[PDB]
């Protein structure tokens, strides 16, 4: 998979939901594009981790959950994977 | 407000064992994490930079949101992937 | 190191 695929406008309008968000950079959103597959790349082998340790071959959403518990990078997903 | 879930399972499924399996709604719990990723790291430069009273949020705001956060480690990575990106 | 941030945007969510 190739970083550049990340739709810029879609990360843009994200940030944009933002209550004190005026104007964004025009690198702000390359930025996250690079950061969201290293994000994605990292809580997914970490969810992962679960899914074997239950014998399993399919991760679930429940070892997501179990994976944002062990890693105070991750603490801001609490609400998220609740 | 989220990335297409296909690039989201793309980048997912190169992260596990060729043999190994995503169910649907993982990939949907990831699809909703990464899009809380860049709201969190946003929220904490969007709030740096009205005490600075800057109008712009720029690429040294989110990177230093990101060191601030606990996400140090994106920071290398991230400018060489956008030197390369504007070279 | 996230908590307060974690606090403000969950009032913002």
């Amino acid at each position: 998979f190739r970083v550049q695929e990340l739709p810029l406008a879609r990360i843009k309008k994200i940030m944009k939901l933002d209550e004190d968000v005026k104007m964004i950079s025009a690198e702000a959103p390359v930025l996250f594009a690079k950061a969201a597959q290293i994000f994605i790349t990292e809580l997914t082998l970490r969810a992962w981790i679960h899914t074997e340790d239950n014998k399993r071959r399919t991760l679930q959403r429940n070892d997501i959950a179990m994976a944002i518990t062990k890693f105070d990078q991750f603490d801001f997903l609490i609400d998220i994977v609740p | 407000i989220y990335l297409p879930i296909a690039n989201v399972a793309r980048i997912m499924k190169n992260a596990i064992p060729q043999t190994g399996k995503i169910a649907k709604d993982a990939k949907e719990c990831v699809q909703e994490c990464v899009s809380e990723f860049i709201s969190f790291i946003t929220s904490e430069a969007s709030e740096r930079c009205h005490q600075e009273k800057r109008k712009t949020i720029n690429g040294e705001d989110i990177l230093f949101a990101m060191s601030t956060l606990g996400f140090d480690s994106y920071v290398e990575p991230l400018k060489l992937y956008l030197q390369k990106f504007r070279e | 190191k996230q908590l307060h941030r974690i606090l403000k945007r969950r009032q913002a969510r």
